[PDB]
């Protein structure tokens, strides 16, 4: 509920992206765990990259996550985007089964190919 | 589920309320009240380590959750007076069932260092106990 | 035929059962009481006479009768009845709806839903 970021995010294939999420700068909130997770269907809200050193197998070589405590912000970079990465995601702090999150929507569109006569 | 009356974090209990202006009989309406209890299955009785086994009994008194004893400010005539807000707050002393994200909880353990012993201090909730 | 009042079933001494017959055109009607399927002697209950019921347009008549029976018999579940006899009926038949017997509902739900809180 005190967590805020960009609600909708658009890009095309091959491009990069940069997402920023905001939190109150209290000292519990700076030292706690930050996470980026993909809220799929069928129950879970599986984590993709975290603040403690976890990077998933699908995000290897593509992503990182940086915590800036004096801003109260943390940034997520994701390179080499595809069309299977369209879905609903979440920022957050702490444990996933609580609700200190914020919903983000990401749509990736198909680029140009073999129609370039304009 | 509209207006919060009680948000207690020593017992982890939350009470909300809402006037549901119902459809049928449109000149009368109901008052709904929602209560939410989250019960921890691995906490101790006192919050220290070896106390007593895990708590298995949890008691909630709504006359204590709705209590209000901090002084307030009231403008009567052209004045500011201070008043109380409750009849029963003759006295912390309450027992807590859960932790709280914004408070430290520490302990003291004696360990040996070759010669004498010390009074080494140990953090029980490590996120909230950085000196900052 | 009416259930007993609640306050007479708190001293647990005796209970009262009231049989009301209402809205009939000729002014002659019998009332007989019976325990289970055996009848009672007519010196064990009180029955009134008939009167002109107040009504708009056309006239009716009403009659009443009561019975005081032991409280523990009604607490056990013995059945009482009422036999209202009349000339303008098919066979002058009875009605026996009283015995000693809140709405509870028990549900089990899987609730692997889309996304909600508690
Ligand atoms: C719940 O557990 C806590 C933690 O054990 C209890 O608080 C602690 O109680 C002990 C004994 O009363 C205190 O020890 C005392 O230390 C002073 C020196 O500071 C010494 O003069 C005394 O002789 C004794 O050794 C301790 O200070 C105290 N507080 C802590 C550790 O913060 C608490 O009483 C327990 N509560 C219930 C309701 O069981
Ligand atoms: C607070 O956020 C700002 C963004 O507006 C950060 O500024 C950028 O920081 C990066 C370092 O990772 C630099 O490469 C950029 O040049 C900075 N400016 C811009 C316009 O992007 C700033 O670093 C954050 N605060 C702290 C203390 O790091
Ligand atoms: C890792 O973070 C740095 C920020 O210093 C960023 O420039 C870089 O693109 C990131 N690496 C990726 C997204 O592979």
């Amino acid at each position: 509920s005190p967590i805020f970021g960009p609600e909708e995010v658009n890009s095309v294939e091959g491009n990069s992206v940069s997402i920023t999420c905001y939190y109150p700068p209290t000292s519990v909130n700076r030292h706690t765990r930050k996470y980026w997770c993909r809220q799929g269907a069928r129950g879970g809200c599986i984590t993709l990259i975290s603040s403690e050193g976890y990077v998933s197998s699908k995000y290897a070589g593509r992503a990182n996550l940086t915590n800036f405590p004096e801003n109260g912000t943390f940034v997520v970079n994701i390179a080499q985007l595809s069309q299977d990465d369209s879905g609903r995601y979440k920022c957050g702090l702490g444990i996933n089964s609580r609700g200190l999150s914020f919903d983000v929507s990401l749509e990736v569109s198909q680029g140009p190919g073999l129609l370039n006569d304009t | 589920e509209r207006i919060v009356l009680v948000d207690n974090k020593c017992k982890c209990a939350r009470i909300t309320s809402r006037i549901i202006r119902s459809s049928e009989d449109p000149n009368e309406d109901i008052v709904e009240r929602n209560i939410r209890i989250i019960v921890p299955l691995n906490n101790r009785e006192n919050i220290s380590d070896p106390t007593s086994p895990l708590r298995t009994r949890f008691v909630y008194h709504l006359s204590d959750l709705c209590k209000k004893c901090d002084p307030t400010e009231v403008e009567l005539d052209n004045q500011i007076v201070t008043a109380t807000q409750s009849n029963i707050c003759d006295e912390a002393t309450e027992t807590c069932y859960t932790y709280d994200r914004n408070k430290c909880y520490t302990a003291v353990v004696p360990l040996v260092y070759g010669g004498e012993t010390k009074m080494v201090e140990t953090a029980l909730t490590p996120d909230a106990c950085y000196p900052d | 035929l009416l259930p007993p009042p609640s306050e007479e079933l708190a001293l647990n001494e005796l209970v009262t059962l009231t049989c009301l017959a209402r809205g009939f055109s000729p002014k002659d009607v019998l009332v007989r009481w019976l325990q289970g399927s055996q009848e009672l002697p007519r010196e064990k209950y009180l029955t009134w006479a008939s009167r002109q019921e107040p009504s708009q347009g056309t006239t009716t008549y009403a009659v009443t009768s009561i019975l005081r029976v032991a409280a523990e018999d009604w607490k056990k579940g013995e059945t009482f009845s009422c036999m209202v006899g009349h000339e303008a009926l098919p066979l002058a038949f009875t009605q026996k709806t009283i015995d000693r017997l809140t709405h509870i509902n028990v549900s089990v739900v899987m609730a692997e839903a889309d996304g909600t809180c508690y």
